[PDB]
RNA sequence: GAUAGUGGCCUACCAUGGUUUCAACGGGUAACGGGGAAUAAGGGUUCGAUUCCGGAGAGGGAGCCUGAGAAACGGCUACCACAUCCAAGGAAGGCAGCAGGCGCGCAAAUUACCCAAUCCUAAUUCAGGGAGGUAGUGACAAUAAAUAACGAUACAGGGCCCAUUCGGGUCUUGUAAUUGGAAUGAGUACAAUGUAAAUACCUUAACGAGGAACAAUUGGAGGGCAAGUCUGGUGCCAGCAGCCGC
RNA sequence: UGAAAUUCUUGGAUUUAUUGAAGACUAACUACUGCGAAAGCAUUUGCCAAGGACGUUUUCAUUAAUCAAGAACGAAAGUUAG
RNA sequence: CCACUCGGCACCUUACGAGAAAUCAAAGUCUUUGGGUUCUGGGGGGAGUAUGGUCGCAAGGCUGAAACUUAAAGGAAUUGACGGAAGGGCACCACCAGGAGUGGAGCCUGCGGCUUAAUUUGACGGGGAAACUCACCAGGUCCAGACACAAUAAGG
RNA sequence: AUUUGGACAAACUUGGUCAUUUAGAGGAACUAAAAGUCGUAACAAGGUUUCCGUAGGUGAACCUGCGGAAGGAUCAUUAAA
């Protein structure tokens, strides 16, 4: 488990051009900053 | 900006190899998907800006004369030049001459050069650069000549000049000074080290300012005929220039020289 | 000398030994050891906190009284660390027992009933036992297996032989939210059994379906790898994402 | 030298001839080969000390094979001191 | 020189056999898998890098990682497509011997451009030309539309 | 009650050392789903036997010494069959 610090518009360029939807998190157990992908939500409307 | 930049990129994707395949125009552009590259190449081919050479197991793309000048227009969008294109006055051998206009609205002259795959384009480029440098040499020496604007890789854009050739010019009032001018100017040519052998009636162009002040000039366009004085046959070339001036002034202007005209041995103590 | 008792266990006095590439000694362990567990044609690989046996500890160290047996934590004493009440003088404390709370984290149950079993303790048949048993919570795993089964009709076929043609029956399909009479538990519940008392199970009077809803879901349909030559939108969040990708 | 320019030469270069000094190499012969544990070794002659193969009706009678530990040698280049 | 025998450095065939192949008398006697023994490697980078130890005056040597990153990096063999090699035809839509010339003057005629209200439209269009042909403009006009179906009727 | 000396020995203080949780403060470097600038972007092309060890000068690059390897394409021409 962790706490969302940011929403990230990562970019995948070649050969597939897509806008990856990710989230920078700080984990609760460690104090460790980890980015992670979030699927199926184009809006990230379930995430703040 | 962007589509012209990618068309400049595939222009720069020509100075890598010979006849360029499809995936090099895919990847030199470096665009997003199949869409932009393939639909751009189809827009090229349907406007005859590109052609397909399918040599066995090998697709390739053949650029004709069409899909270049846009980039030159883009190259001339950079250098403040022409906005509107097309008015045919003169279809020459090694160039096609058009009357064009800028954003500012002044009419100019667009000589496109057509002299394939690299060599037609590149030899038109060498011809345009060579003529631009010769124009630069003539204007640097101070010869009255049209002022060059630019040489967009193989298309020379220059000024328009209000002149008409001497075949439709009956005479002027100051005929012996015109003869002294057309002697002393070939003298100045020999003092440059060059002889323009085609010094004919159709070459010499006169602008006409007024009828009282008499402040006018001349325009001399003999570019694939100028020959250095060191060559084998320059003697009678100089003499053909002098004698065509003299036979025209005897036939048209009915003027015979009272001072003797310059010879090549006269002008050997020049430059 | 000390001990219950050998023994450098310790003390005095002597020697200068002891271990080691057949790996001593030091270091690490997210190491309690084993019976065992998972997985395989064989040989092996990886786990074993965890129901049985043995060890160790009761916040960390130490010391001790009593007693056959303790260096005992539901016994004491002191220090260290926390922490409780207080009229400020003093006084009490150990849930790694059964329940339960905070904290921690991906991660884990009821502050229930009972000694009727199984055993154990005592002065003892009777008293006591969160040991243990019972029930709740419980999709940790494991076993068994409801969500429908028969007809008649038509209609479309197919096949079997008689077809000279009709039609004579035997099957088997498909449908037709067409029709018929049946069967039964999920559930509710007199009672009885069950049990320490119950709850539940096994029985059983009385109800309980056409089930157009006592409604089965979870992941997929390019290839690996069973399944679309289908339609619409997308094609400015979109050739896209275990791998290859079009 | 693809091309060209610095240097030396009228007191004479370069080249020619007769000499002398220094240090380094050991061609052609030189493979269709030889030796050495490898690196490596090509002029003559001598000294020293080894070595392989061959031959043996000589001797000893398992003394052996491969080798962590350890040990010698090791082209070229490079360090210090003559 | 001939014949034999050891012990070498090399050669040349084959394939019985091996190997992915080039090839190999060992790189054979290996799934029908075991003569003895030493050392080394486990996809590619990061990296022979960092740190520690040791050896050395120095240069360096030996020993030697991880984090992180990635679907290939490779080994052998095989084909012809962008070879800008040279050689012949064999031609007056090429050159030399020339002849007639065009582009030089005026005009006819086809295209482009401009202009327009249209200068209709193609790249000779049998496109020779006031009407037609006309395919283009300025206008003015007819004739639309079946059957079904609600009304309306022969004095309309 | 108090008290001498012993062994057992919890702890406490003082330093000095590693091993850390930190907080702060000081600096340095890496990045951009960031944005504008000049330098060689909007510029020309160029080198191309390949390597190995060692030494040197270097510059955006890379060259030169010394010694090895082929992981480089043996034609002809003497003889043989």
């Amino acid at each position: 488990k962790g706490i969302v610090l940011e929403k990230l518009g990562i970019e995948s360029k070649q050969p597939n051009s897509a806008i990856r939807k990710c989230v920078r998190v700080q984990l609760i157990k460690n104090g460790k900053k980890v980015t992670a992908f979030v699927p199926n939500d184009g809006c990230l409307n379930f995430v703040d | 900006t962007d589509d012209f930049r990618v068309l400049q990129a595939v222009e720069q994707g020509s100075r890598s190899h010979e006849v360029v395949p499809t995936p090099l125009i895919h990847q030199i552009s470096g665009m997003r998907s199949q869409s932009g590259t393939n639909r751009a190449i189809s827009d090229l081919a349907k406007l005859s800006l590109i052609s397909k050479m399918r040599n066995v197991k090998y697709d390739g793309y053949r650029l004709t004369y069409n899909g270049i000048d846009y980039l030159a227009l883009k190259t001339m969008l950079n250098r403040d030049t022409v906005y509107s294109v097309g008015n045919t006055i003169g279809v020459g051998k090694e160039s096609d001459i058009y009357k064009v206009s800028d954003k500012n609205g002044n009419p100019r002259v667009m000589k496109i050069h057509r002299l394939q795959g690299a060599n037609w384009m590149h030899l038109s480029r060498l011809a345009a650069n060579k003529e631009y440098q010769f124009m630069s040499m003539l204007y640097s020496k101070g010869f009255k000549v049209p002022e060059p604007f630019d040489n967009s890789r193989h298309i020379v854009v220059m000024e328009l000049i209000e002149g008409y050739p001497m075949r439709r010019l009956r005479k002027h009032k100051n005929i012996p000074k015109l003869y002294s001018d057309l002697m002393c100017f070939i003298v100045d040519l020999a003092n440059s080290g060059l002889i323009h052998c085609d010094f004919n009636e159709f070459n010499i162009m006169i602008k006409d300012k007024l009828e009282d002040e008499n402040d006018c000039g001349f325009v001399v366009i003999d570019f694939p005929q100028c020959i250095s004085i060191q060559h084998q046959d320059a003697d009678y070339y100089f003499q053909r220039d002098v004698d065509c001036i003299r036979r025209f002034f005897k036939k048209k202007l009915k003027y015979e020289p009272k001072p003797d005209s310059s010879m090549l041995d006269t002008e050997g103590f020049g430059d």
